[PDB]
């Protein structure tokens, strides 16, 4: 009788996954003119 | 002076099912120094008068523990065979001890 044993290595298996997300943000409004240069009263003529 | 046919037709009835790890050499009936909780160990079919474990067995070893000897147990809570593993080890932290195989052999 021997009963003699052996020894191995520590083998482990795992599944890893990292995830993320996305969101789009928008801000708009109906045009009521716009930032202009030389905002002055005018007198058009044809 | 048994013959292979005999040798085999003997270990078939042995069927160890449990393995317990010990810090020091076991006594005649090892009851103390049990460092790891018992776990199931699936053995195999006798062939050429020796049986060996088939599943790589992983056992939890507590912190600040040493492992140098093992004792196989059967389903009747009776220790069957005792021995020492090839390389002892100290587990300073919580870890897992791996045994590739244990082979009960009668060829010598």
């Amino acid at each position: 009788t021997r009963v003699h044993s052996y020894r191995g290595v520590l083998i482990i298996t795992d599944e890893l996954t990292v995830e993320a997300g996305s969101r789009v943000s928008l801000s708009g409004y109906v045009s009521d003119g716009g930032t202009s240069d030389v905002f002055t009263i005018c007198r058009l003529l044809d | 002076t048994l013959t292979i046919d005999g040798k085999n037709k003997i270990l078939a009835t042995l069927t160890p099912t449990t393995i317990v790890l010990h810090n020091v050499d076991p006594t005649a009936d090892p009851t103390a120094n049990k460092v790891t909780q018992p776990v199931a160990i699936f053995f195999s079919e006798p062939n050429n008068g020796l049986i060996a474990s088939e599943d790589t067995v992983n056992i939890t070893v507590p912190a600040s523990a040493t492992v140098s000897h093992f004792s196989l147990w059967d389903d009747n809570s009776k220790c069957v065979a005792t021995g020492a593993l090839s390389s002892p080890q100290f587990f300073a932290e919580e870890g897992i001890y791996v045994i590739s195989s244990v082979s009960i052999d009668l060829n010598k």
